[PDB]
């Protein structure tokens, strides 16, 4: 795709709100 | 294709709002609360993993990929979700729609569609890209019921009141028309001829009509007030009764103010439900008849009035949106100063200790100046609107009189009818003005109805639960936790696979680290939550096999954080169940070591516990909790932090009381300190969400395992 | 003789209000906040012994005597203070004035002077009477400053703005009079004689006047907005700056909402400071000139209008008070409903556990029904007032027009002047209506100023301390507490006769039971309060000799609860002191065993701690508190609850590093758990509000006393 | 006076607010 996919553990690091 | 964005209902709805915006752009329209449950949104925020999982289970094919200035290559799909930071304050979610000429359209749930340039946007968002593609299972359709009619249906059993109000308003307008025409009859016949007797008769006969008008206004006011109060009360009853039946995850996911604000939202909904409908229904016909009468009077003056109301409507429409924008900005900037004041007052001790007075008084001043600046912007908008409206109204009033005088100079109408036209101008302009000004109320009310009625489509606990009252009698026997895996949301599993056996009539001591899950296991024991895999077996029958009411009635749990309700202590000890004698309360106090201090109170048992019982000491609150727990004679007694406070003998009394049951009821004690749990038949020591040692004290001491090591730690 | 009562500003201010009412009856007039200081008012309430002590100090001879329905026998002096209970809800204080014919006059701070009967009163209050007698040491006098003659002084440096506003309003009225008189020339000359060119000239010549009027209105509105915003900002800043310097007893006595409400009180004060004075100043002159013009036109119509406005004022005055009573009832019944909702939402877990859903739904319904009843009563009052005002206005409009027509027929004035009088009626009535409506605003604003300006007359921390820090530039040496007796208010003293010797550069451990006073002693070190008896000697000098700045700067105290301010972590570590380097911060982070987890944050030191750092764990909160404390490198370091959260290695590292200080700093460790304080140089055991054991571990164990008795556990 | 003097201990019990 656009780039290399990130891992789930680092994916959890993304937060909203 | 049209770009669609969904405004967030509350603060922490960024992910759900972005997902809804994507769905409504690709076609699907789902309810926002259901999506929030799908995304696993919590108070702190929404993890991107939860958003991706919700997208995948919804039907989208979604991926969370990193990006570093790679938004120029054609290798991408739009729209796409991004994460930003507000000048390094707090994280937020936006969605990019299209980028071209280094200028980008992004929907932010906070504001709406907002322009950005490449440099500033790149300096705003750090990294992260959620890409969404419609899958084969993606089915377009609409899943939201129109809730406006759902809330307006309360008017069905109240048709008499609104019919009476409509009739009274019609009679009000009919009587007011004569009062308007009075001045014309004055200046056309009662002046040009000196007929004093007719003057006395007519002036007295056109004054009682005003009294009838006042009586009609009184009746209308009473009816409208009663209708509004009834609708507000009914809506509040429905909302509260539905909220008290919602599951525990709804309460855990949201805050308190979010639930509370929907009570005030009931009045906003009622404003459309009660006021708007009657207002438009009467004002449309009254404006039509007023305009017809004005056309009968004159044509050019009616055209001038139509032009004036046209400019008024145009001005209101063009100035409406900045008013809401400024109001939202003020509400955002004055909610930051009030937080600083409370924070500064609460931590005044540390502020004084470190001497940070100058810093605090300098910091608060900047926030106050920002609030004043926002208020001044709103004042600027209001002053501009008022000045333009006043100019239009004054010019229309001057132009009407000039045109009437000019027509009289030619003589296209009588001189006295100009005054009657001026009088009827109010009756013609008021309803159309109300109709023009009703639009922001309708918008706010429909948003409010979408926000509040969103909750009412959720599923309560009774529906989810199946039936098991046909065979069950009580909750006695042996307790099995088999392969029980539970997630506290969409995060890492706090509880792992367990084979736990709690035998008949045995004292169980569950001990573990502070960060380990102990209270959560008790929560699943009473079935506040549902495990994703595994089962809870009682007498060879699963959780799906035990009736809810039986679980609630036969299990008593003393919370870590005891909550004391406002009211009498008697109501506190025996709540939920009635028709209990005082003897049970007396013995509950006796084995709870509560009879000693309760007698010291001014009232024996009618003492009123104000401020949620904050006057009483923590140990007294614990004693009250214990008395309430054993007042219900439950089958399963799960203590959590009863021994937190003790007088070196009170724990001995409570241990003697627990030993004094003479029944096979099972008591499970969650233990932090190990000296309290001695001579215990069964102890379960947990590390990393797993019970390792299962046995009595002696053999596990001899085992030379982590249990004795923890002892080498506590000692 | 006149009977006077004092309305309480806050909920828990009954005793001080009753004492002030007694004083203002005997002659003395003291400030309410100062009386609160003498009476020892706390959050829970005021004790009767507190009132007796305050009266004795003030000069009264006071006695608290019991009573059992003995209010008939003579030889007891009225007025007297009594304690009542409101239908078994809460205690409150009233003052009884006169007894006669079994009917009683009592002043209640909540409402005012309220009638009572013998049976009802005797069934309301249980027992207890405070009798007050003016002694020889009582001198009548007035000590209360006029609050307004202080807040209006803020208008002194802004004379230009108010002068411009006054001139703009005068020009506005002058231009409006011409627009009013326009209709007279319109209907007297331009219609009777067909002067079309003159009509065109006059119509254009009376249109620019309205444009100038609109421009003047814009300018005056801008100036008023700017003036009001400036006054609000100044008042709020001054109030906050004075509050931030008040002593700790003021903060401990009151809650947070009490402090916060005075911020919104500034707007109420400004509405009189800015709006009321200019409003009355302009309406007086415009009403005067309008009345003179109307009298020039006609006398009978002017007198009828005067009667109309007199009737309107009479109705407003007679209906003023019930509106306030209904508003107070709604406010007090609406602050009880929100309490039930909040506790129900917070304690939803207990409600689900005990299944008390129907009870909560039934209970909330009654409160909401009471709220609706109060709202309906206020609405009915509003409807009555509006109906009477509308009747008066309509009847006045009818009679004025009829009398004008009668005068025109008889020939007392021209026909066109009647419309001129009708137009000028607005300019005559609106200013007088505003003047009439201004009175309740002035009353509530003077009450608000007395509420807010009362605090500003208090004495801050700096004034009481002796201004002499010469002899000592650093806080080193020997610490000695000599017979230090501290009372936390008007209760039993928590600290008794003590003799403490903290040696030169010695790490000492204060141990005691939870109910014993340990943190209070540390606060006495920090000089948050002032000892009543005894003294604190530091290297041969007392606290009152040494300056407050050195005490605040060179002494660090770790609070029981770790309060983390919202903002960047860097500012939190170094607040109060600036120009601070980074590497000592790094070594402090290593010192607190906190440098490890900072890298795990998304940003190293620029991360913003939202919600006062609620996301961070309690152990991390303690680590940050320790880092903040030791960044200041104090001479006296007070650890209180550092060891609360443990990983079995963190306290080992903290102890090893504390042993690695190589300096003569004095460290005081407050200990709850006994095993935490091992091989300590000095241990002070505190019980019965006094130090009992003073020695090292070995000799205290060999002593076979209370310390070894406490070591019966933890083995 | 009117009655016997009251002790301070129960005077502590007498509370307002
Ligand atoms: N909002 C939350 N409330 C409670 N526990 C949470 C929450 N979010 C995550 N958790 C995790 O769920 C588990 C609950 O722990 P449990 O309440 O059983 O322990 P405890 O001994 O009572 O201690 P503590 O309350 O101090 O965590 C812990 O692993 C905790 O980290
Ligand atoms: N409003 C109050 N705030 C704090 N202490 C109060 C208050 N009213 C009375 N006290 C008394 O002041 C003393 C305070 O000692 P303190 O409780 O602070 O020691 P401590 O070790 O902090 O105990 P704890 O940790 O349990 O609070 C106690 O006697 C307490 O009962
Ligand atoms: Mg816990
Ligand atoms: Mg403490």
């Amino acid at each position: 795709n656009i780039g290399r996919e990130l891992t789930d553990e680092e994916l959890m690091e993304m937060t909203g709100g | 294709k049209k770009y669609v964005c969904v405004r967030q209902y509350d603060l922490t709805d960024c992910g759900a709002a972005c997902l809804s915006s994507i769905a409504q752009y690709y076609g699907l329209k789902m309810s926002l609360a259901k999506i929030r449950e799908m995304t696993g949104t919590d108070t702190q925020g929404t993890n991107a993993y939860g958003l991706i999982h919700a997208a995948k289970q919804l039907g989208f094919s979604a991926k969370g990929v990193k990006a570093s200035k790679e938004d120029l290559l054609k290798d991408f799909r739009l729209p796409a979700i991004a994460n930003v930071i507000v000048d390094n304050r707090l994280a937020h979610f936006v969605v990019i729609y299209s980028i071209k000429n280094r200028i980008i359209t992004v929907a932010d749930p906070g504001k709406g569609i907002v322009r950005y340039s490449m440099d500033d946007f790149c300096s705003i968002w750090t990294g992260g890209l959620v890409l969404l593609e419609p899958g084969e299972a993606f089915q377009k359709g609409d899943y939201t019921q129109n809730m406006m009619v759902k809330f307006a249906g309360f008017l069905k059993p109240l048709k008499k009141t609104v019919l009476c109000i409509f009739l009274a308003s019609l009679l009000y307008t009919a009587l007011g028309i004569a009062g308007s025409f009075y001045i014309k009859f004055l200046f056309d016949d009662l002046i040009k001829f000196e007929k004093l007797n007719d003057l006395h008769i007519i002036s007295a006969g056109f004054a009682v009509i005003f009294l009838l008008q006042i009586f009609l206004n009184y009746y209308r006011s009473i009816l409208v007030t009663k209708l509004g109060m009834s609708i507000d009360k009914s809506i509040m009853m429905e909302y509260y009764s539905h909220v008290l039946k919602l599951p525990m995850n709804f309460f855990n996911s949201r805050k308190v103010g979010e639930i509370i604000s929907r009570f005030m939202d009931a009045s906003k909904i009622r404003q459309a439900i009660s006021g708007a409908t009657l207002t438009i229904m009467i004002d449309t016909i009254m404006a039509v008849i007023g305009g017809i009468l004005l056309y009968i009077q004159n044509s050019s003056l009616f055209f001038i009035s139509f032009i004036i109301i046209l400019l008024y409507g145009i001005i209101v429409t063009v100035f409406n949106k900045p008013i809401q924008n400024a109001n939202r900005q003020i509400m955002e900037d004055n909610a930051k100063l009030t937080s600083a004041l409370v924070e500064s007052v609460k931590g005044i001790e540390t502020i004084k200790s470190f001497g940070a007075e100058e810093q605090t008084e300098k910091s608060t001043r900047d926030k106050i100046e920002t609030v004043m600046k926002s208020s001044f912007k709103e004042g600027m908008l209001y002053i501009n609107l008022s000045s333009l409206t006043g100019i239009v109204a004054g010019l229309g009033g001057i132009v009407i009189l000039w045109a009437g005088a000019y027509n009289v100079i030619k003589g296209n109408m009588s001189g006295g009818q100009l005054l009657a036209f001026n009088a009827l101008l109010a009756y013609f302009l008021t309803p159309v003005k109300n109709l023009i000004d009703l639009q922001p109320l309708i918008q706010t009310a429909v948003v409010a109805s979408n926000r509040l009625g969103e909750i009412l489509e959720l599923a309560t606990e009774k529906e989810l639960r199946e039936d098991s009252d046909d065979f069950v009698i009580s909750l006695k026997g042996d307790i099995e936790f088999r392969n029980v895996d539970f997630r506290y949301g969409l995060r890492k599993p706090v509880l792992k696979n367990i084979n736990l056996t709690i035998p008949k009539g045995k004292t169980v001591a569950i001990v573990g680290e502070s960060g380990s899950g102990k209270t959560t296991l008790a929560k699943l024991l009473m079935n506040f939550y549902s495990p994703e895999k595994g089962d809870i077996l009682i007498n060879g029958h699963s959780i799906k096999n035990i009736s809810l009411e039986l679980i609630r009635k036969k299990i008593a749990f003393v919370s870590q954080d005891v909550f004391i309700f406002s009211g009498t202590v008697k109501e506190n000890l025996c709540l939920g169940n009635e028709n209990v004698d005082m003897d049970e309360i007396i013995k509950a106090a006796k084995m709870a070591n509560a009879h000693d201090f309760i007698e010291k109170l001014p009232l024996k048992y009618d003492t009123f516990l104000n401020e949620s019982g904050a006057n009483l000491s923590e140990g007294q609150k614990q004693r009250l909790a214990i008395a309430r727990a054993l007042l219900k004679k439950p089958d399963i007694l799960i203590l959590d932090e009863a021994t937190s406070n003790l007088d070196s003998i009170t724990e001995n009394h409570i241990k003697d009381a627990i030993y004094g049951l003479e029944d096979d009821v099972t008591v499970i004690i969650i233990a932090h300190r190990l000296s309290t749990i001695v001579n215990c038949d069964k102890i379960y020591l947990l590390k990393d969400g797993e019970i390792v040692e299962s046995g009595s004290h002696t053999e596990l001491i001899a085992l030379k395992g982590c249990y004795f090591k923890m002892w080498k730690q506590t000692e």
